[PDB]
RNA sequence: GUGUAGUAUCUGUUCUUUUCAGUGUAACAACUGAAAUGACCUCGAGGCUC
RNA sequence: UUACUAAGUCUCAUGUACUACAU
C-alpha cells in the first residue's frame, strides 16, 4: 500500500502562461528548434526567475551556470519541475545536469525525512560509467552543501565498495551510481543496507551508453524495484532503437524533447538569399529571377509578400514589365481568389503572387521556386513559406530578398539556413548577413 | 591492423622501431621480450600495450636504467615587583661613543645584545657547579652573567597576544628592551 | 585582512595473505 | 565454402557487506549467520576512551 | 651493485582449437 507523494512543483509565471501558442511555437523554433512529443506539456521559460527558486538557489546558480538558459533548460525545467516523466536528447555539454537535478532536489526536499530505520535513498541517478557519476554527484554536492537535510551518496565500480558501504550505513537522501554497482549494493547483506522502497524520482544520464556498455539487465531490474508511479527522466545524446523500446518499458505518458534533431527546414530545399538596398533593387532582382528560370525549362514558382496593398502594387508593378501573375490574397473575393488558383495550377510555368500569411494552408502541389520577396520576420513564417517548395528528392529552391534594414530577417536565415548554404553565396553577402544578425542579436 | 610496420624477428640481430620490445621469436608468434609474453594476433599485442601489465613491466625496465676586547661593562641589578609574584630587572649600560667610532661598517652593528641561560654543568675550569647564569653578549664588549638560584621567577605565561617574530628565541623577545639609542640594555 | 591577489592489483593482495596482518615476534 | 547442440583454452578487464563468530582450509581461499549509533584527540594508523 | 619469481578469482570482449550431431 504505497505512500503518496508530490511531483508537481512547477507554478507558471505569469508572463509564461499569458504567452499564445503560436507564440510558443516560435519560442521553440528559436530555441534551436526544440521539438516535442507528447501531450499537456508546459510552455518553455527563458529566464530562471521564471521558476520560482529561492534566492539563495538563484544566487548560487548564477555561480554554478553562467549566461543564458539553454535549449533543454528551457524545455525540460518546467517538465520535469511538472512532475512528467520525460526523455531528453541533446548533446552532452548541453547543461542537461541541472535540467534534473533541480526538480529533483525539491521533489526530495518536501518529502518527510528519512526515518531511525529508513535508509534511502529518495532521488536515484544512474550513469553508465564512474567518470559521469563522480562528475553528477559533485553537482549534486554544490547544493547538498548548503543544505545540510540532504546528502548525495556516489556509488560506482572501479573503486572501495566497504568505503561506500561506510556512507551507506549512515543513510543518504540521494545516490548516485553506476548500475552494477547499485545493484550489487542492493542485493548485497539480504539487501538490509539499502532499500528501493522509498525512491519517487529515477534519473538515467547519457542513457545510450546504459545500453552500449550492458546494463540493460542492471536498469531493467533497477526499474523493476522502483514504484512504478516513480518519476523518471531518460537524457541521452542520441535515440537508439533499444532506448526507445526501453522508455515505452518505463516511462508514463512521457514528454519527448529533442534538440534540433534535424533542421528547421528540409535539407533537400535549397535556402538562398540577396541584399538588397532599395525596394527597386529588390524589383530589379525579383525580374532577373524570373527570367533567369526559364533557360531551366512542372515548373513554377510563388512569390511571397507581407501584406495585401504590397501584393497589388507588385502584381501591377510586374504586369507593367512584361510579367503575368496569378494574384491571390484575403481581401480579394473568394471566387476570384479560386479563378487564379486554378489558373496557377492550370496554366505550365504559372507564378503565383500571394501574401506570406496564407502558405501554411495554400491547397497547390509542391513548387519549383519560391521568392520571399518582403524578407520574413518569424521562424514560423519562414518555415511555411519555403516548405511550400520541400519534396524530398524533389525539393526546389527558396530564395529570400533582404534589405540592408531588415536585421530579425537575417537573424531568421542566420538560424534556418545550413552552412554550407551561406558557404556557396557570396562571401560579402554572406559578411553582411551575420553582421545585420548580430546586430540584431546584440539589440536584445 | 599493423599499420604497415615491419617487426624484425629476434634471431636478425637489430631502421628504428615504434616499439622495440614486441618481437617475432624463431617461431612465429609475437613476443614482448621485458613481460616475456606470447601474442597470437597484433589485436592480442595491442591488448597486451594497452594493458597495466606491460605498463608495469615498463617502469620496472626503467628503474633498472636508473639502477673580543674583553671589557667587563657595568649592570644594574634591582629587586623589582609586579602583579602577581616577584622579578629581576638589570640595566646594563654601554660605551659613550669612546670606542666605537673606529667600527661602523653595518657589520650586524644593527644586531642588539643577546641573552641566554646557561647551566653551570660546563665551564673552563670545571670544578663546583649546580645554578644557572642569565649571560648576557655584545660583540665588542665582555660576556656578563647572573646566577639564579630559585628554580624559577618571572617565568610567565602567554604575557603578549601570540605574535610570531621570533628574533633569536622567546626569551628575548618576550622580556628584553634595547634603548640603542642612549646603549642601554634592560632585561626582566 | 591582507589577503590580496595580483593584476590496483586487489584481489592479489588478498591473496598473498594480507586478509590476515601477519606479525613477526 | 555449411547448420544444429556442446566443450576446452588464451588474452583483455576487475575487484566484490568496513567487521565479528562458525564451517572449511596445510594456511589461505571459499561457504554459512548477524550488524552501530553518537562524541572526542594526534600523525589511512592509533584508544586499559566514554 | 637489481642478489634472481610473478599470473590468479569476477566481468564483459577478442584469439584459437575441439567434441557429439545434420545435409
Amino acid at each position: 500500500e504505497l505512500e503518496p507523494f508530490q511531483k508537481n512543483f512547477y507554478i507558471e509565471s505569469e508572463t509564461v502562461s499569458s504567452m499564445s501558442e503560436m507564440e510558443v511555437e516560435e519560442l521553440r523554433l528559436s530555441l534551436d528548434n526544440i521539438k516535442i512529443k507528447g501531450t499537456g506539456c508546459p510552455k518553455p521559460v527563458t529566464k530562471w526567475s521564471q521558476l520560482g527558486l529561492s534566492t539563495d538557489t538563484m544566487v548560487l546558480i548564477t555561480k554554478l551556470h553562467f549566461g543564458s538558459l539553454t535549449p533543454i533548460q528551457s524545455q525540460a525545467l518546467p517538465a520535469i519541475m511538472s512532475g512528467r516523466d520525460v526523455i531528453g536528447i541533446s548533446k552532452t555539454g548541453s547543461g542537461k545536469t541541472i535540467s534534473y537535478l533541480l526538480p529533483l532536489l525539491r521533489q526530495v526536499k518536501a518529502q518527510r525525512p528519512l526515518s531511525k530505520h529508513e535508509t534511502g535513498p529518495m532521488g536515484l541517478i544512474l550513469a553508465p560509467t564512474r567518470e559521469l557519476a563522480l562528475q553528477i554527484h559533485e553537482e549534486v554536492t554544490k547544493f547538498t552543501e548548503a543544505d545540510t537535510s540532504i546528502r548525495s551518496v556516489c556509488c560506482t565500480g572501479g573503486s572501495e565498495m566497504k568505503k561506500q558501504i561506510t556512507d551507506l550505513k549512515r543513510g543518504t537522501e540521494i545516490v548516485v551510481a553506476t548500475p552494477g554497482r547499485f545493484i550489487d549494493i542492493l542485493t548485497l547483506n539480504d539487501g538490509k543496507l539499502l532499500s528501493t522502497k522509498r525512491i519517487t524520482f529515477v534519473v538515467m544520464d547519457e542513457a545510450d551508453r546504459l545500453f552500449d556498455l550492458g546494463f540493460e539487465p542492471q536498469i531493467t531490474q533497477i526499474m523493476k524495484t522502483v514504484r512504478p508511479d516513480k518519476q523518471c527522466v531518460l537524457f541521452s545524446a542520441t535515440f537508439p532503437n533499444k532506448l526507445r523500446s526501453f522508455a515505452v518499458r518505463v516511462l508514463h505518458s512521457p514528454i519527448s524533447i529533442t534538440i534540433n534533431s534535424k533542421g528547421m527546414v528540409n535539407e533537400n530545399v535549397k535556402q538562398k538569399f540577396r541584399i538588397c538596398h532599395s525596394e527597386d533593387e529588390k524589383f530589379d532582382n525579383l525580374v532577373q529571377l524570373i527570367h533567369e528560370r526559364s533557360e531551366f525549362f512542372d515548373a513554377k514558382a510563388i512569390i511571397f509578400v507581407s501584406s495585401q496593398n504590397i501584393c497589388d502594387f507588385i502584381s501591377k508593378k510586374l504586369l507593367n514589365a512584361g510579367i503575368v501573375t496569378c494574384a491571390i490574397h484575403a481581401g480579394k473575393p473568394y471566387q476570384e481568389r479560386l479563378m487564379n488558383l486554378e489558373k496557377f495550377k492550370r496554366e505550365k510555368n504559372s507564378i503565383l503572387l500571394c501574401t506570406e500569411v496564407l502558405s501554411r494552408g495554400l491547397n497547390v502541389p509542391e513548387v519549383s521556386l519560391v521568392i520571399i520577396y518582403n524578407a520574413v520576420k518569424t521562424f514560423a513564417q519562414y518555415v511555411h513559406t519555403t516548405g511550400r517548395t520541400a519534396r524530398g528528392s524533389r525539393s526546389g529552391t527558396a530564395i529570400t530578398l533582404l534589405l540592408h534594414d531588415e536585421l530579425s530577417g537575417a537573424y531568421i536565415l542566420s538560424k534556418a539556413m545550413r552552412d554550407e548554404e551561406i558557404k556557396a553565396l557570396d562571401p560579402l553577402q554572406a559578411k553582411e548577413l551575420q553582421e545585420m544578425s548580430a546586430k540584431f542579436e546584440s539589440g536584445m | 591492423l599493423s599499420k604497415g610496420e615491419n617487426v624484425p624477428y629476434t634471431f636478425q640481430d637489430e631502421q628504428v622501431r615504434s616499439n622495440p620490445y614486441i618481437y617475432k621469436n624463431h617461431s612465429g608468434k609475437l613476443v614482448c621480450k621485458l613481460c616475456n609474453t606470447m601474442h597470437m594476433s597484433w589485436s592480442s599485442v595491442e591488448r597486451h600495450l594497452g594493458g597495466k601489465k606491460h605498463g608495469l613491466n615498463v617502469l620496472r625496465r626503467g628503474i633498472s636504467i636508473e639502477k673580543x676586547x674583553x671589557x667587563x661593562x657595568x649592570x644594574x641589578x634591582x629587586x623589582x615587583x609586579x602583579x602577581g609574584s616577584v622579578g629581576l630587572a638589570i640595566q646594563v649600560n654601554y660605551s659613550s661613543e669612546v670606542k666605537e667610532n673606529s667600527v661602523d661598517s653595518d657589520d650586524k652593528a644593527k644586531v642588539p645584545p643577546l641573552i641566554r641561560i646557561v647551566s653551570g654543568l660546563e665551564l673552563s675550569d670545571t670544578k663546583q657547579k649546580g645554578k644557572k647564569f642569565l649571560v648576557i653578549a655584545y660583540e665588542p664588549f665582555e660576556n656578563i652573567a647572573i646566577e639564579l638560584p630559585p628554580n624559577e621567577i618571572l617565568f610567565s605565561e602567554n604575557n603578549d597576544m601570540d605574535n610570531n617574530n621570533d628574533g633569536v628565541d622567546e626569551l628575548n623577545k618576550k622580556c628584553t628592551f634595547w634603548d640603542a639609542i642612549s646603549k642601554l640594555y634592560y632585561v626582566q | 585582512e591582507g589577503a590580496e591577489q595580483v593584476d590496483m592489483p586487489y584481489w592479489l593482495y588478498k591473496l598473498h595473505g594480507l586478509d590476515r596482518e601477519y606479525r613477526c615476534e
